[PDB]
């Protein structure tokens, strides 16, 4: 019961992180996008390597 | 005995971005010039005798 919280944080995290996408209510299956936190972390490798 | 740049070249390639800074003075050391020691004296050579 004290970590309640903490599986219901877990079950949304886990429905949250495999988020489909859907354009009027139907989802569109096969479809692949790629985050600004992703970009910006391919941004930041890629100024690492070439500042070092 | 290669030369001393392709060495440097080579000590800085093959090492990360974390560990650069810290190991420059050993890759300053590697490719210093031989300056021998003064070893002992026994002095007085077969010629000089």
């Amino acid at each position: 019961a004290k970590n309640a919280s903490e599986v219901s944080e877990l079950l949304a995290k886990s429905l949250a992180e495999k988020a489909v996408v859907t354009e009027g209510g139907k989802v569109v299956e096969g479809f692949s996008y790629v985050s600004k936190a992703v970009a910006a972390k391919v941004i930041a490798t890629r100024r690492a390597e070439v500042h070092e | 005995e290669g030369n001393s740049v392709a060495g440097i070249i080579k000590s800085v390639n093959e090492t990360s971005g974390a560990n650069l800074l810290s190991s420059l003075k050993t890759i300053k050391a590697q490719a210093a010039p031989i300056y021998p020691a003064a070893a002992s004296s026994t002095g007085y050579s077969t010629q000089a005798k």
